[PDB]
């Protein structure tokens, strides 16, 4: 095993990311980045960090009455603020950008002008 | 692309729309 | 303690292993082997990185672990969970990237139209 | 490092017969020792890796157990080229060591 | 093909607010110029 | 993969159309003065 | 005894003694052969209501299910901010096109 | 089948490099680790360290990292180990022993070669 | 007869059971007795509803059945069956209710245009 | 999903004032 109990045990349909703890106890603590941020658990077992679109992150242990376990990276990039920069992209942002530009200028111009 | 081609007639149709306004405005008053 | 450092550009994803200086180091992936020489999408192990090439949402994602050589696969420091989508070059916006482009926008625009409207009042 | 050594260097037993060999560890080892078999001429082969798996092509004649700090190599019965010198080698932690070995 | 529909609706989203923000930097002008006239 | 979060990033990208011909429509207007 | 709703890939049935009678909700696409009933796409959110009768390994009895499905493909997740944002940035600009008008006179 | 093949005896004057050369055929060689271990003091065998013939990197028992140096020829199929500062007591039978590739499969030696015996004197 | 009221507001979901208002009804799901004990909050049946909160599609998602205190549970007559994504903060909309928003917005705008402009002269 | 089309309601609201832009131009001069 190498006392790695914490193991992730999530299902695409419903969009979320779940700890489960391979600890044979009750009242397991829960951590982050060495610190306690984590709910003794009750019954259920599955810690909730969201939704992978959050892209949770951090070290994540799992503390019952023998010891705690080994850390678990989570790092998720799931896209959500991500945009393809493709061709055709910055070929119309630059259009976009420049037909703005284009027409400040000419109000500008005219106040100017005017004033 | 049918979103693009979307937001490119949007963008073309804003400029005709300025355009023709600021003629408005210079001809009828 | 020193965490993976991975670094995501374009579809090839590259992570890093600062926690083993000195030794030869080794991979795993869902408990199945994956570098050294295999002819598979020629995932090429390196002196401290594993670069993926094409990433897969789905055939490629699960633990990845670290292992020096002398060492079981058992007893490396910590796996790692790595869940991504990629692209054919997509770039993220971090909230100081938004800033940047926001800052960069509004000043150059303030500055032409201020050009413009300096140029035009003579 | 981890000291490897044996409790006899020779032994002797008559053909046909089930002789066994011991070999002891500094530290627990987790069962990853490997047991090697040299012929006087000096070609020298594994019989038996983590302790209880045997290898390709080497005969159900041999056999190993133990767990902890203390295993060994129970050979069946004896034919003439099983006459040998055994090794026992750990595969816990770096450096590998082997052993004095057992003249048989 | 859904992803691609995510990847140019965020793209427009950045967009529009750049947009919005030259809107409102013209706006800045125009307001300073009217109300010192005024 | 979440088409959901898509549809209100439409929705937003839409408000803010909303916003963007109603800017234009007041930037117009004020100028439209300023020259008047 | 309860009817057994079994899941294709995107598709669901309905199985029961008699023949499978509608009585509310989404009528579905008729079957003529027993026990086999299909209401088409499951995101299409069936919602039918089902009256039957015992079978027979459990007879004397009846099940009548509505078998209710939420799958929403056009589901938003109303992001507070967000939404407040749009609304109030939508009316402040309302206005102050509105008091453009108003000096407009 | 597998097989790995070794140099011959080649006596060395005392204070020289003696090149060994452990030649594998038979199977892919630059999937499979390749050790190195000494059998000095009559019987008692000892390990050098491990080349991984894909990359060329090498890890080291710390007794051996002044007194060998370990290349691969990869074309050739071939292992080479540098010995350096030739003295009396290196004296010995030396053997190339294969192994996995990975941590799981790297700490048994399936293959060995047939050995060479070096004399200094 | 009398079919089902289910309210789906953010993740909690309520079911409400018509058909027995009069006497007081414990629910069951999946033939087995599930809450009316107050053993959790997640869980509450209410004198005629179930006020179910965390609804997840991989549980509590099956065969739902209520029946009168005091009376025969197994003889149970009318069976519901329940499966979703119900999900936080998360609503209905379609192309008609979006277009119909605009639509009202920009009636209001022109209210205001109006109302302005009249003021005026 | 809602689908694109939602986008061209914009584009419907300003066609519309386009066109009644440009009919009341080509009544104020031409015609
Ligand atoms: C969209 C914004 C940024 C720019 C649009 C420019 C508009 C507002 C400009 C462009 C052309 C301009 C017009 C050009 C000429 C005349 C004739 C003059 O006797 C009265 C003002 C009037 C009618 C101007 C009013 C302002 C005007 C309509």
């Amino acid at each position: 095993k190498g006392n790695h109990l914490v193991k992730v045990y999530d299902y695409q349909e419903d969009g979320s990311v779940l700890l489960t703890c391979d600890a044979e106890a009750k009242n397991i603590t829960w951590f982050k980045d060495g610190k306690m941020i984590g709910f003794l658990t009750e019954d259920k077992k599955k810690w909730n960090l969201g939704s992978n679109a959050k892209d949770p992150r951090g070290m994540y242990q799992c503390k019952g009455s023998q010891n705690k376990s080994k850390p678990l990276q989570v790092y998720y990039r799931m896209c959500q603020n991500c945009i393809e920069l493709n061709a055709a992209t910055i070929s119309g942002f630059l259009f976009a950008e420049i037909v703005s530009i284009f027409v400040l200028a000419v109000g500008v111009y005219f106040i100017a002008g005017q004033d | 692309l049918d979103p693009k081609l979307c937001y490119l007639l949007d963008g073309i149709l804003f400029i005709y729309g300025v355009i023709l306004t600021a003629l408005f405005l210079r001809v009828k008053f | 303690q020193t965490p993976y450092k991975v670094s995501i550009s374009g579809t090839t994803v590259i992570l890093t292993c600062p926690q083993y200086p000195g030794s030869e180091i080794l991979w795993q992936h869902n408990d199945k082997n994956i570098g050294g020489d295999e002819d598979d999408k020629n995932i090429g192990s390196d002196e401290d990185h594993l670069s993926l090439k094409e990433f897969s949402e789905l055939e490629q994602s699960g633990y990845y672990v670290c292992y020096p050589r002398g060492s079981k696969p058992e007893d490396a420091n910590f796996y790692l969970y790595l869940r991504a989508r990629v692209c054919e070059n997509c770039m993220e916006m971090d909230v100081m990237s938004v800033a940047t482009i926001v800052i960069v926008d509004i000043c150059i625009t303030g500055g032409l139209l201020l050009l413009v409207y300096y140029w035009s009042k003579n | 490092d981890i000291q490897m050594t044996q409790t006899t260097s020779s032994l002797s037993a008559s053909l046909g017969d089930r002789v066994t060999i011991s070999c002891r560890a500094s530290q627990d080892i987790r069962n990853y020792l490997n047991w090697y078999q040299q012929k006087p001429d000096g070609t020298v082969k594994l019989l038996i890796y983590y302790t209880s798996r045997l290898h390709s092509g080497v005969p159900s004649k041999f056999s190993g157990s133990g767990s902890g700090t203390d295993y060994s190599l129970t050979i069946s019965n004896l034919e003439q080229e099983d006459i040998a010198t055994y090794f026992c080698q750990q595969g816990n932690t770096l450096p590998w060591t082997f052993a004095g070995g057992t003249k048989l | 093909d859904t992803l691609l529909l995510q990847l140019t609706n965020t793209s427009a989203y950045y967009m529009y607010l750049l947009l919005l923000l030259k809107s409102v930097v013209y706006f800045a002008i125009i307001t300073c110029c009217l109300l010192r006239r005024t | 993969v979440h088409t959901e979060k898509v549809n209100m990033m439409s929705l937003t990208v839409l408000g803010l159309r909303m916003l963007f011909a109603k800017t234009v429509a007041v930037n117009f207007l004020l100028t439209a003065k300023l020259f008047f | 005894f309860k009817i057994p709703i079994e899941e294709l890939e995107d598709r669901v049935f309905v199985n029961c003694n008699t023949s499978i009678t509608w009585v509310e909700g989404t009528v579905g696409t008729l079957l003529s052969d027993i026990t086999r009933l299909d209401l088409g796409k499951r995101i299409l959110d069936p919602r039918g209501i089902y009256r039957c009768n015992g079978t027979d390994i459990y007879k004397d009895k009846e099940s009548t299910v509505q078998v209710h499905y939420r799958m929403c493909q056009s589901c938003v997740e109303l992001d507070p901010a967000t939404v407040a944002g749009i609304i109030v940035t939508d009316v402040i600009a309302t206005l102050l096109l509105a008091l453009g008008v108003f000096c407009f006179a | 089948e597998v097989q790995l093949q070794q140099s011959g005896p080649e006596l060395v004057k005392p204070g020289a490099s003696m090149k060994i050369s452990c030649k594998a055929s038979g199977y892919s060689f630059t999937g499979y680790t390749m050790n190195w271990v000494k059998q000095s003091h009559g019987k008692n065998l000892e390990w050098m360290g491990l080349i991984n013939p894909y990359k060329g990197v090498s890890t080291y028992n710390q007794k051996f990292k002044d007194k060998a140096t370990l290349t691969v020829d990869k074309s050739s199929s071939t292992a080479y180990m540098e010995l350096l500062s030739l003295t009396s007591e290196d004296s010995a039978v030396y053997y190339c022993a294969r192994s996995g590739y990975y941590g799981d499969s790297d700490w048994y030696f399936d293959v060995w070669g047939q050995g060479t015996t070096l004399t200094v004197f």
